[PDB]
């Protein structure tokens, strides 16, 4: 999809997926994201229309176990382009992710994240004419947890409050991956865990 | 100074895009182009040649600024403006704000902020 | 060693008079023999900690609560630019978590980057954070340049501090040093001034005052404070303006402030002048804003 040719369809009611991919980037296996909103549990008309914003040469990549599913569209570009949100009518969607791809970098140890919160406060800092960027459903991965205190950057918290006690965190805004090895050292004091998170 | 009319809109519109957007014509735009640019005169040639010839900066920055609304940083001048000898050297240097009591060599230039037309 | 050296010699010159303040480094990367010798130089107004902006503790750790600034330097030297701009925003990002209120500049590497600071809101221009964008800077220089000749030379000898030196005999470094004694400085208008076109103050402050006025800052309120450079003679000097001079010395731009005539004799003695009681088709050529020239967009292969 173009700009324009995203901006002429009307695609309310979506899911984007923001990610940062690149033909050295190691694959983040997208079908994994696309298979539990794929599932026929769904009536046709509950499929929600899922459109990806990243380069697309990791979607070439990527195509191989995606193109099999019903509604996928793609729509190449890069999350922090204002222009790009505006075409796929971000302000309108069901759920903007954003992915910590190309996470084959191991820049310091914070930094990791660099892209991810500036895409989140890019978009929370939109204006809209017909509402806000602040009342956009978003979902950020990432990576270390502190960052995750950097996502509600108008509330002020202490330093020291624990990652669970952030209003990102409990609003299910930001989704910290250190909640995987929790889930591991639960898996190994209980092997049914693992069984019933997965089903 | 340096960049141009730096105002925070043309920031707006260039982080949306990021390009610059062409602007149909309007009285607005054609007001926002009235600004000063900076440049350089010469003594010689210009309509203050008389005060090239060994007048008082002051009295030709008055003169600029009462009439053509011209600004004086201050004044480009030949390195060898001060040899007695001939010298073949294009090479010029600078003076930021001289003093009133400063003698101008014909041969200088003159910083200054030219008002639009 | 090299951004800490520019630093060093460019901060902690020998003519500033505000000799106070002194300067913590915070990296997480232990410094190599040669830094380490240069911050004993500087040992006493100079320390450094190990640690990361990034993590809250360490922040902790050197007082930045309490700090007057915060400086981020860019790493100008870099395969990408745009990689260690989301770095230092995101740093900005961090020291704006932990204290929202204080003063913050960051370099940038390129002038796209600086739009993400307004995404963050308790990044505050009025408040005096900026961003140093050193691409626009430097270009900026380098046009005015090629508009005039050594405009580049005449602002960094403005904004920058050099060591006194006199020159006797007679060359013309006499003349360049007469010149680099000046220096760029800001001050409030007198409410005497009020009303006044701007080429009647600058002629009176040059005159009168020695002082040579460059820019007045506007004040509205539709639209927020904008600076005006040699205002033409339609514009008329409101109450409270902020206004640009060059000025030998800082005691020397005071007289702006504190002159009148209702009080000031017609004598031009600024000494005795200055008092402490007184008075009291349809083609489209230009951009959206029209600032600048624009054309239709252009193949590469057409300018080849």
């Amino acid at each position: 999809l173009t700009r324009s040719e995203a901006a002429m369809t009307v695609l309310s009611g979506h899911v984007v997926v923001c990610i940062f991919g690149d033909v050295s980037s190691a694959l983040i296996g997208l079908r994994n994201l696309v298979m539990p909103l794929r599932a026929s549990n769904f009536h046709y008309h509950e499929l929600k229309h899922i459109v990806f914003v990243g380069s697309i040469e990791y979607l070439k990549r990527e195509w191989e176990t995606l193109h099999n599913f019903p509604k996928v569209s793609i729509l190449p570009g890069t999350p922090l382009s204002r222009a790009d949100l505006r075409a796929v009518n971000i302000n309108l969607c069901d759920m903007c992710v954003i992915l910590s791809a190309n996470q084959n970098n191991i820049d310091d140890t914070s930094l990791q994240d660099k892209e991810c919160i500036l895409a989140s406060l890019n978009i929370k800092s939109m204006q809209f004419d017909d509402t806000t960027g602040v009342n956009i459903p978003i979902i950020t991965e990432l990576v270390n947890d502190t960052n995750v205190q950097f996502l509600d950057q108008n509330n002020n918290n202490n330093p020291d409050t624990e990652l669970y006690l952030t209003q990102p965190f409990a609003c299910g805004t930001a989704f910290a991956v250190s909640v995987l090895d929790s889930l591991m050292s639960a898996t190994y004091f209980n092997d049914n865990i693992l069984t019933l998170i997965r089903t | 100074l340096v960049t141009g009319g730096a105002t925070p809109e043309l920031e707006a519109l260039i982080a949306e895009e990021n390009a610059l957007r062409g602007g149909y014509s309007t009285p607005q735009t054609l007001a926002n182009r009235d600004r000063c640019r900076v440049a350089q005169l010469a003594l010689l040639d210009g309509p203050f040649a008389d005060l090239g010839d060994g007048g008082c900066y002051g009295d030709l920055f008055c003169k600029a600024l009462k009439t053509y609304n011209m600004l004086c940083f201050g004044i480009y001048r030949l390195r060898d403006a001060h040899l007695s000898t001939p010298s073949q050297c294009t090479k010029r240097y600078v003076i930021t704000n001289p003093p009133y009591e400063f003698e101008l060599v014909p041969t200088d230039l003159i910083f200054c902020l030219m008002q639009f037309d | 060693l090299e951004s800490v050296s520019n630093f060093l010699k460019a901060f902690l010159h020998k003519a500033r008079d505000d000799v106070n303040v002194e300067i913590v480094f915070l990296h997480n990367i232990s410094p190599n023999l040669e830094l380490e010798a240069l911050f004993k130089r500087h040992f006493t107004q100079v320390e450094f900690y190990q640690g990361s902006v990034l993590n809250p503790h360490d922040l902790a750790r050197v007082k930045i609560e309490s700090a007057d600034a915060c400086l981020i330097l860019a790493n100008k030297y870099c395969a990408d630019p745009d990689a260690e701009d989301a770095s230092n925003i995101m740093r900005v990002i961090s020291i704006k978590n932990y204290h929202p209120k204080i003063r913050i500049i960051t370099q940038m590497l390129q002038y796209h980057n600086k739009a993400h600071l307004l995404n963050i809101p308790s990044w505050n221009w009025k408040e005096g954070d900026d961003a140093i964008c050193l691409a626009e800077l430097k270009l900026g220089f380098i046009a005015q340049s090629c508009l005039a000749q050594g405009l580049s030379t005449m602002l960094a000898n403005l904004f920058s501090m050099r060591s006194f030196i006199k020159i006797e005999e007679d060359t013309w470094q006499k003349y360049y040093l007469e010149g680099v004694s000046n220096e760029m400085y800001t001050e409030y208008l007198s409410s005497a001034f009020v009303g006044l076109s701007f080429p009647t103050v600058c002629e009176l402050c040059f005159v009168k005052l020695k002082l040579l006025m460059i820019a007045i800052e506007y004040k509205s309120a539709n639209r927020e404070s904008r600076i005006l450079i040699n205002p033409g003679n339609h514009l008329k000097i409101q109450e409270g303006t902020l206004g640009f001079f060059i000025a030998s010395d800082a005691k020397e731009v005071k007289r702006a402030f504190f002159y009148c005539k209702a009080c000031h004799d017609d004598i031009t003695d600024p000494k005795r002048i200055k008092k402490c009681g007184c008075k009291r088709s349809n083609v489209k050529k230009y951009d959206s804003t029209g600032m600048f020239h624009w054309c239709a967009p252009k193949e590469i292969e057409k300018v080849i």
